[PDB]
RNA sequence: AUUGCGAUAACGAACGACCUUAACCACUAAUAGUGGUGCUAGCAUUUGCUGGUUCCACUUCUUAGAGGGACUAGGAAGGAGGGGUCCCUUAGACGUUCUGGGCCGCACGCGCGCUACACUGACGGAGCCAGCGAGUCUAACCUUGGCCGAGAGGUCUUGGUAAUCUUGUGAAACUCCGUCGUGCUGGGGAUAGAGCAUUGUAAUUAUUGCUCUUCAACGAGGAAUUCCUAGUAAGCGCAAGUCAUCAGCUUGCGUUGAUUACGUCCCUGCCCUGUAC
């Protein structure tokens, strides 16, 4: 198997229910328990965060922390 | 560092310092063997304990990071909260164990 | 003139020097406000003789540091110390006596290196 | 379970490369029954040790 | 007042390279795209359209607080190391042909001018345009 | 992994049947340092070395992964499997473990 | 340690086993540094803040040279280093010099190393910091600045016989913001093709540098085995040596900076204290 690269609308679907549901979020988490590619998740936390779903509290680009609220 | 005890406050919700001090503790091993060829059983010195938990502690979360898909902080930080809980699943609990059950065994 | 006093710190091969004045509190390393030194993780090094007495202390003084050779972190463990010693240097001459002391009670309590230098030394052939 | 006692003092190196220390350690719970051990790590006066095994004493 | 060493280093940069950029006078050379930038480098500049005018922001800023500098001493500054296949890394020097054209560009809009004792120092009007864009840039937060 | 079998068979365990001393069924065994024998106390701690050794050459490099494998009906030996005392040849030469 | 109390057929004598660093302070001097003064730019306008370029004061920082500062007493420190050099043989004789080749050839064995197997990373942009050296008139060494070129490199001038100029040797690792997403992959760069330069009398079997293309083994390494106790190991780079050109080498220097003992005679090795053998 492989992870997706290009978003279909199931997943966009998926994800936008999904992610309020975890306590910690990052790039690891998308790509471990979504199947979404690493070049996925650097661009879904940047919308969602826009968006508001989800809480920054630090931002390193080598690293990243977002939370339920 | 500066990252993992972030993380840490965040899956659970304790005083990350304080989830720190009880993997240290909750660790080291408490009885040891030496080369007398035989084994022979021994106990185990304050200080070495701390040095022991330490090691196996940093030990396991390298390897867990190795062909990675996590980060090294990732990895500490669940590594740290598993062997706070009694947690089998921690490497640092496993390697504890074995050293304890082969003195039991040889004493 | 005016009171005022010159002081060093050093570290390992950096060279930092103090000049402090009676002024309005500035600090500034290097022409440029203290709030800016880098590497970042590190700043926090740099407060630590402030905070640890409190700001208050410095609202009379301007304190200016330039710091010269070394490398990027062993600079930063001269510059504290010059600032250290340049405030007890300052009280010294144109405070009592007292205040001086309750400076050096705060300083050693939490690291002895703020006022005095580690020497060590590289290692001979 | 667990019984910790304290050492009171420190008798000299032992093993056949010096590797272990025998003390001399003072029960916690109550003072004396005092027992002999072998120690693996660096030790001092006053330390405490978590005694696995009680009822078993150094080898002389 | 406001001075330029009163503003973080990768905050003027980023601003400065956005406001040069709109004003469209800043004259570059063509080939960009092509080139490497260092003879050290693997790969162009991935930030294919903006990075000469980032660069054009940098050299203003060195130059500005320092007495003056000359193209040999900017060479030394940007290189890098060099990977050199099997064989250990060195120090190499960039390109002297990009540094070259972004000095006389800098110089036709007026920003720096040719000293006495050789290479290049700010213009009062380097001074003026640099100290309004500082301003600027604390007075956004 | 027959010819493992064999040797604990006949009472013998050696030490590091690996790649370094096999030479290319159309192989043979160039030499047996520090070879020990069956009743050894740490016997089963070594003979899982070499079944494991040589299971790791066969995935990393070949891709592979009455006999044993794929054709067989049991996919690799084990230590209380098979072994059954036939020839104690450890007594004609003491090996180590009397 | 033949380094010492005592004892007493003994008493009194002879070689081997002082000199420089680290570290505090008076004195020098300036080719090093600081402050003030005159002039002057920008911002702001309590009269400030950050700079550029004519004098004056100083010596704390630097300097380097000189002088003094542990004896077993808590403290800078209870140290580091200096066996070898009478016989025979003689015409082109144990010669002179020129052109070309070899010392670099490789089924293999033994050994010191360099680069890697990736995310504690690779690539791009930005930030931005040392110490020890070495340099021409004998003539052409170290090279700033201007111009040309994608680059390597070229060209016109300039300072220095040097704490003065190259040089603040603006070194690398490192820090911040982005791209990549676990796939021998954008890890790794051997082997090989085409072209452009530089040194030299001469680069073919190819000194070295640059550009495009080619894209190998290698997924942390068996038995064995080396070095190491603090500014030390390890990571990173620079200068000098040899030298027309040519380093993955040797020595030195700095930058970042741990883990683990403070012991023993188990292994290896050295040293000392019954019998005519």
């Amino acid at each position: 198997a492989q992870h997706a690269v290009i978003l279909d609308q199931e997943k966009y679907d998926r994800i936008l229910k999904e992610v309020p549901t975890y306590r910690y979020v990052s790039v690891s988490v998308l790509v471990d328990r979504l199947k979404i590619g690493g070049s996925l998740a650097r661009i879904a936390l940047r919308h969602l965060e826009k968006e508001g779903i989800i809480k920054p509290i630090s931002k390193h680009s080598k690293q990243a922390i977002y939370t339920r609220a | 560092i500066k990252h993992t005890l972030d993380i840490i406050n965040v899956l659970t919700d304790q005083n990350p310092i304080q989830v720190v001090v009880d993997a240290i503790t909750n660790t080291g091993p408490r009885e040891d063997t030496t080369r007398v060829a035989r084994r022979q059983a021994v106990d185990v010195s304050p200080l070495r304990r701390v040095n022991q938990a330490i090691a196996l502690l940093t030990i396991g979360a390298r390897e867990a990071a190795f062909r990675n898909i996590k980060t090294i902080a990732e990895t500490l930080a669940e590594e740290l909260i598993n062997a706070a809980k009694g947690s089998s699943t921690s490497y640092a609990i496993k390697k504890k164990d074995e050293l304890e059950r082969v003195a039991k065994s040889n004493r | 003139a005016v009171p005022s006093v010159q002081t060093f710190g050093k570290k390992k091969s950096a060279t930092a020097v103090a000049h402090v004045k009676a002024g309005k509190g500035l600090i500034k390393v290097n022409g440029s406000p203290i709030t800016l030194v880098e590497p970042e993780i590190l700043r926090f090094k740099v407060y630590e003789p402030l905070l640890l007495v409190g700001l208050d202390k410095f609202s009379n003084i301007d304190i200016r540091v330039r710091v010269t050779g070394g490398g990027h972190v062993s600079q930063v463990y001269a510059i504290r110390q010059a600032i250290a010693k340049g405030l007890v240097a300052y009280h010294q001459k144109y405070v009592d006596e007292q205040s001086k002391n309750e400076l050096k009670k705060a300083f050693t309590s939490y690291d002895r290196t703020l006022l005095i230098a580690d020497s060590r030394r590289p290692e001979p052939k | 379970p667990v019984t910790l006692a304290k050492v009171i003092k420190v008798l000299g190196r032992t093993g056949s490369r010096g590797g272990v220390t025998q003390v001399r350690v003072e029960f916690l719970e109550d003072t004396s029954r005092t027992i002999v051990r072998n120690v693996k790590g660096p030790v001092r006066e006053n330390d405490i040790l978590v005694l696995m095994e009680s009822e078993r004493e150094a080898r002389r | 007042g406001v001075s330029v060493r009163d503003v973080a280093a990768q905050d003027f940069i980023n601003a400065y390279a956005s406001f040069l950029q709109r004003q469209g006078k800043l004259e570059v050379p063509g080939y960009v795209d092509i080139v490497k930038t260092s003879s050290g480098n693997e790969m162009p500049p991935q930030d294919a359209e903006g990075w000469f005018y980032k660069r054009a922001a940098s050299v203003a800023r060195h130059i500005y607080m320092r007495k003056q500098v000359g193209v040999g001493k900017l060479n030394k500054l940007y290189g890098g190391a060099k990977s050199r296949g099997v064989r250990p890394y060195k120090h190499i020097d960039a390109s002297g042909s990009i540094n070259r054209k972004v000095l006389q560009a800098l110089e036709k809009i007026g920003i720096v001018e040719i000293s006495p004792k050789g290479g290049r120092r700010i213009s009062e009007n380097g001074q003026r345009d640099l100290d309004r864009i500082a301003a600027q840039t604390l007075e956004e937060d | 992994m027959c010819f493992i079998v064999d040797l604990a068979n006949s009472g013998l365990i050696h030490c590091d049947f690996n790649e370094f001393n096999i030479m290319i069924c159309g192989f043979v065994v160039i030499d047996f340092p520090q070879c020990i024998s069956i009743q050894h106390q740490d016997a089963d701690y070594y003979f899982q070395r070499d079944v494991d050794c040589i299971r790791r050459f066969f995935k990393k490099k070949l891709k592979y992964e009455e006999g044993f494998g794929d054709g067989y009906k049991y996919a690799y030996p084990d230590f209380k499997r098979d072994v059954k005392r036939t020839d104690n040849l450890d007594e004609l030469v003491q090996a180590s473990g009397f």
